[PDB]
């Protein structure tokens, strides 16, 4: 029967800590993972099978879970190595955020699920993986994150989401800088520019419930767009969101694809984040969020709460410094942190 | 065929500015081959005096512009076509005046033709020549009004005993005869590679420069509104240039001489908006990128944009906007 | 003689100034207002290495540019001088704290201003404490420190003098007030909960980057800058550049999203510069290893640079409007 | 035409303005893929560019091999005194083979017709990949092109063999290449050679199916034992003795990971840069070779472009040995 | 009495790992799928997850456990990097050490050893630093390798900096009692400072720390590789005045590797108990190792390197330990896979031969 | 003070942080050194990429993480060198005065930095020195031969050098060796114009079919052997590209590390030479500063064997236990 155990700052052996709140304090018998990451989990978190009975005995409330997927990608490979660069990267931070007052890793008892497996050269294969990956986690009873691997991942995700919400409703909030509304690319359905129709295709996920944030610039084919204005789903463009303001924005857009669901899916693709905040991408783009709004939207997010995040193309090898690792950590932090105040705030539990 | 507007159907080489077609630098051949821009590069370094790697800039601005479709969805504007690729002026590599004569003629051809030229360039110096071919096109009957965004004034009399060297340009541009300094704007100069001569000589000439700090006092936008205003109200030409070390250092890393406190990607875009409102323009340059300090591209790929902005935005203003009606399905 | 002012007619040292020996008597004499002191030392950094490095990356950026800056009508040349750095033995931080703290009290005591750039911010311990030693206890100091972390450790892995506690010791020092101490940029997670605690307990007023960012940022800067100049003797301004946002400062020890833009320091350079006069300066936790383009150290180089120009403005030492190339 | 032999002359002028061109491999010219346009431009070899990636089971990179092996050869010069060879016109350049993303069977099959186009021209094929899984099709395509009644030779330097009969339940990624390789048909097991595996990029199986199948491969160890040239000759003999067409294939990682440092997958312990070179000399001493194929290069794993530039200069010198052997040499008497 | 209601005496450890790591609904569970091309998925060879060196099971370091495990072989890392004398960075050696594992079978082809399975090998984590305090930091790191030794396995320590065989031959000696143990030194660098500023236990000082040992004699230390001028004469006038054998890089290369270095295994063990064998990766030359706080010239080539491990696999020891490893330095693979490949000829090499003789581990 | 020699005890730029001594002929003689470290910045003789103007900063520093005690030759550099660290046709005659000055006061200049160029004006100004009546020797390793009559209608750039060196008069062909050529960048109008001079150049090819050391020291003898004076220079692209990336042009198939510093030694066994050069370091293109150390570690190991032949070695009973 499995149990959900951590060390504080990791380390065991003779100099071991063992204080039920140390790891949301200084560390007091040595330098924990702030130096060197030893065997570093996501948040220090307990690892956990990606099984629905062990994650439903430990109690967790959040499944963190990684899908390094990188070949169904139209683009570059290289978001194979994200996930490593972001669990390397929680080692720079505590699990307590002074923001919220909240201990983001006992107040959900996040668990690290480890990766989804791949078959390489197979997409196919691959993505149905990760479909039954993601179900332990969503039957296990936990909330869902899921961090990338190309953006082909909410194809499976998505698909999960669907399946576990049976004849209820499910809404889909894609933040991306490109529109990803492929029908196909060169007859392919399911590559990483495919989310939104393959989503709009789920018997339990409408039109109305459905919408797309953050974009801009050219790499973004006609198909795409004809995609949203023939099926009637809202985008605001990174232009309207400077305009008009991003809570103004974001509120309306978690009000639309949340009303009358019963869940929601929220795909967020790190290059809607400015390239100068984010160089790590397979497609970086410049006009795109700054760095105090990215955390913004993660909080706003935070207070609306969704199923299931993803985070997807994260490329740490194309940056030389650790901007780009501790964007996306923040990305989830904030989203966390945010999530708990409100929880709390409303009387509710994770 | 409408092919290029879309995602690739299933079952189905040349470095070239957006994958355009190339054109021969001549004005007959320009003229007839439809085209609105006619880029040209220029990769001359021989009037930089700081950090080699503007010659290589073409190339890689080249490069950058083939990762983008031609289709902006923001303005429901095709590019396709709208471009040609002149390839480079030859550098002969040890003759300035010579390497400036040749420059001189490839602008002067370009203009001959009716197309505007997209001048990528390796120094700042570059704009001393296309600027004079420039005005020496519309000739002295003509009026000519001249914008350049950079953190830099480059408006020394002389540098080293040299008159035509980068921080000579303004000095040299401002001395054309049909360019009144009233349709002279210059935006973004800030820090400390601005020596005294340089305000000692802008003050001289009446120099309206819109420094940094004054474009952050005013909100940005009303002043640069104004400055536009001068420069289109009442001319006949206008010559607007990029040095990219206007933008914040943050946001254009791979450029000569690289400055923080600049302007911001978003503030850029919407200036390239508020410049297309005039709807036309006669010459644009961008000088002194620099590929080898560059970061995932990230000043190279800020350069494409706002070059590709500019032109679509150019193009929505025309009304040049294509069938919006058009469906992928419609190719099958 | 001012052929330095115009356009060229044809040791490693900060500005490239003159080298002068950490002596007060021959800094007294050589006519600078500001002695740069490296300090390579990181044996109180708990996180990634690196630190060493940016005193030596530091100084090759500022060799890059003009002494004259037209936004000021200022002149930094002949303004600062380079002390080299400070000699400290590997292995044995004690000495090399002693080392610091001797080298800080000469620069004080020859009257020019020590710009303290570092390895880890426990070096900000020894500085402060150096200077709440020059003035004496019949003084007032004031300290303001930007960065994203409180650094209000009591203790870290049991020890008293690392980075992570340098706000808990210099907030204890004789002669500074706690409501003369300011820290500004405070967010995200490397903050644990018994940083916040003994903030509150201490009464240590920090502004928070959610707390700048709700009042506009500028008005509650200029509240905390008046806490520190208003009825001090010395004052003590203390940079990490991780307060500033990632973008702008990736070359740091600990780089944090969602900080100050390059532009908003630059103004809150010169409201500082406005109290006309700073006792000393520090830099500290550049880390030149993952520097995107030398962004960072530009920036940090950028700002210093600023502030000499901006308290000379403030000061009146601008240059004569009618020298000409000459 | 032969100033490209010697000092450039320089103060030269009326090229007043330079057209568009493509990163082409030892600054060529580009010929269209097509056999006919191949055999009339009078080239020997036709370098094709294959930037696929997706039998990669390893670190992410080589797509962007071909592009950064280009750049290192446009800065040689065509003559090597070693040899008195000039390489100028010996190749062409046919850019990329076109092929789609996440559709590895439609990218296998437009490798395939590249490969039996160049082929079909009479030209030499320089196969620039990504990664290793290419080769399985570009050795069939040889197989195809030689047909049923002719005999195929086949080597490969590398560190790991590459004999999964399948990985991951899959038969065509990069490890599997070997064993797809070793089912050809007019292939031999007696006419097949690979040298350079060791250390333990090398499951047991693979070991198993090579003792299977007869697979004679020289490892690293077994090349040490031999001082390495006597053992190199007899596997060139083996490959080169009694068949119609030889397939000379090389993943770097073959070499010392100092001098191959940007590849997928390096590895300490190997060949060194003037063995290598020797061992170039002995292949061109047999005269011909039908297909060579260079994959795994990753320029984001290189040193100063250390591995590319080893990669350059073997296939520089491989082409240069063969036209001194063929006695393709320049004339001594030629001046500025 | 916290200890005692801390620990867990009667919940015994498992060694029990995943092949292939991932576990879930696509979990492989053959007995022996970890030395055979993966089956299932791809593993960790293109992602690493949550990768032990060698894929091996986490072990605390802890004598119980490690014995209720049969544990032979304890990885155990030790990142302490600040009793370091040249420059920091050797803290994220062991990090790229683990992630470069996941680019090899444990399975070596050229021993035909299942190296997993051999010694039951385990991971034992990271020895926990004090920040600025290399006295108390070097006292964590015995303790934590008294716990591997009294566990009844031999380890691999993989450091930060060359002062980890100050604490480590300290561990070995008292476990060897009153028993003899050597010491063989490999390293560029001569690493005999008395003390260096006054310090004695800086990572310029492990031969003479070593020699202070009440059961390390001079007739069974020994040091290879040295060359070049970061070698101050006091660190040389140690061995000439403790008559303590040196072989430097130019000897090595004249009379060659192999006998060189048989002859000096031969001699650090000569009626000996035990072995600590410390080897600096600067011994190796600069071209096939960038990533070293003091890299050099003039040194071991690649193949050399593999030979080396290999010959003392041979002979064996009862503490390896590999140090001054900086993975920042390096843009591509080759130092951090330089450094798998010593550990996995040594292990090879040392379970080929036990095997031979009939014993086990 | 000999305390330089030990490890530092408790309590308490320039190339082999040496003394600065002016570039004075009366000052150097006086001062006491034997060689005379001379940085020469300039890059307006370079024809490929960019990065020799840096070299002269990056190996003086590169020095300073060695000590000046070589315990392979019981020998001190310390206060053997002193440091003099300093529009193309002004600077090469500066660069001329410079290597004049050093050797009036009898002092061996290292020349560093910048393009290979350079060589021709240091060997011009040797040759000069030692006037009419003696013989010189030139010893060059490099893999390039440099033997362009003119290059790009120039007569003085980099691929030029050894085609103006070898017209120095009293620089009889049989004295001169040049060592490591190989791969394309050596066109054949260098390899007509060696063969009209009788160059007899050692190829990289011939050097590893000899076994190296046989054919080194018979070109060895060439230059030392009847020449009052000889000038060896150092392109470290001669190296294997492994084992130096940060050099102008880098080259695979050269000189091992090993090999270099066993040729050192040879070179040291005739007990002197005239002028030391090193050109064409990248720093910029360099990591670990793998080029700049492995130079370092050359020039600074053929003085102490030098020293060592001449038996100018320090007291071997000298021990950290005796400073004060
Ligand atoms: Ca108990
Ligand atoms: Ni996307
Ligand atoms: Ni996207
Ligand atoms: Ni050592
Ligand atoms: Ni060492």
């Amino acid at each position: 029967t499995a149990k959900w155990q951590f060390t504080p700052h990791q380390h065991r052996g003779p100099a071991e800590q063992f204080g039920e709140n140390d790891h949301i304090y200084s560390p007091k018998l040595h330098n924990g993972s702030f130096k060197s990451r030893g065997l570093a989990t996501f948040m220090g978190a307990p690892y956990c099978p990606p099984d629905r009975h062990k994650i439903r005995e430990m109690g967790a409330k959040i499944c963190f879970l990684a899908v390094p997927w990188d070949q169904g990608q139209i683009v570059r490979a290289g978001a194979s190595q994200g996930a490593a660069g972001l669990r390397d990267a929680t080692t720079q931070y505590f699990p307590y955020m002074f923001e919220y007052d909240v201990d983001l890793l006992s107040f959900f008892r996040v668990v690290d699920c480890g990766d989804v497996p791949t078959v390489p050269g197979n997409n196919i294969k691959s993505q149905e993986y990760t479909a039954d990956y993601v179900t332990e986690c969503l039957e296990g009873g936990a909330k869902v994150i899921l961090f990338g691997g190309d953006h082909s991942l909410p194809i499976p995700g998505a698909k999960a989401l669907s399946r576990f919400t049976g004849s209820g409703k499910m809404g889909y909030l894609h933040v991306d800088c490109h529109l990803d509304a492929g029908p196909d690319w060169a007859g392919n359905l399911i590559t990483n520019c495919s989310g939104a129709p393959r989503a709009l295709d789920l018997p339990n996920c409408n039109a109305r419930n459905m919408a797309h944030m953050g974009s801009r610039n050219s790499l973004n084919p006609k198909d795409w767009w004809d995609f949203y204005v023939d099926n009637e789903i809202r985008v605001v463009t990174m232009p309207e969101m400077i305009e008009r303001g991003l809570e103004v924005c974001a509120n309306e857009i978690f009000e639309r694809v949340k009303k009358d669901t019963d869940s929601l899916y929220f795909t967020w693709d790190t290059d809607s984040i400015d390239i100068s905040c984010m160089p790590a991408n397979s497609a970086p783009e410049c006009y795109g969020l700054k760095g105090r709004e990215v955390i913004q939207l993660a909080r706003i997010a935070g207070r609306h709460g969704c199923d299931i995040l993803d985070i997807v193309e994260l490329c740490p090898d194309f940056d030389p410094s650790q901007i780009s690792v501790k964007m996306t950590v923040n990305m989830i932090y904030h989203y966390l942190g945010s999530r708990a105040q409100t929880l709390r705030q409303q009387g509710k539990q994770p | 065929s409408y092919a290029h507007l879309f995602s690739p159907l299933g079952g189905d080489g040349l470095i070239t500015f957006l994958r355009s077609a190339h054109v021969p630098l001549n004005a007959e051949a320009l003229k007839a081959c439809g085209a609105k821009y006619a880029f040209v590069g220029v990769p001359f370094d021989e009037g930089n005096i700081g950090k080699p790697g503007s010659e290589d800039a073409p190339r890689e601005f080249r490069l950058i512009t083939q990762e983008y479709f031609s289709y902006w969805f923001e303005y429901n504007v095709d590019l396709h076509g709208k471009a040609v690729d002149c390839g480079d002026v030859s550098m002969p590599k040890v003759s300035p005046e010579v390497a400036h004569e040749r420059i001189y003629r490839a602008v002067r051809e370009v203009l001959k033709s009716g197309l505007i030229p997209i001048i990528c360039g390796g120094d700042r110096s570059i704009s001393i020549t296309a600027a004079r071919a420039l005005s020496d096109h519309i000739g002295p009957q003509k009026k000519m009004g001249y914008m350049h965004f950079g953190a830099q004034l480059d408006m020394a009399d002389s540098w080293a005993g040299e008159r035509n060297l980068a921080p000579c340009a303004m000095a040299r541009i401002t001395e054309l005869p049909n360019l009144d300094i009233r349709n002279v704007a210059h935006l973004g100069a800030r820090n400390a590679m601005n020596p005294k001569d340089h305000i000692d000589l802008s003050k001289e000439r009446g120099l309206q420069y819109d420094s940094m700090f004054d474009l952050f006092d005013a909100g940005i936008y009303p002043l640069v509104e104004r400055s536009i205003d001068r420069v289109w109200s009442g001319t006949d030409a206008q010559y607007l240039g990029f040095n990219f070390n206007v933008m914040d250092s943050s946001t254009a890393p791979g450029v000569t001489s690289t400055e923080p406190g600049g302007l911001e990607s978003r503030e850029m875009m919407r200036i390239v908006d508020m410049i297309a409102k005039r709807g036309g323009v006669s010459v644009i340059d961008l000088t002194e990128l620099c590929p080898i300090f560059d970061i995932s591209g990230t000043a190279a790929r800020l350069a494409a944009c706002v070059i590709m902005r500019l032109m679509a935005s150019l193009a929505a203003q025309d009304g040049d906007v294509i069938d919006d009606k058009l469906r992928r399905t419609d190719l099958v």
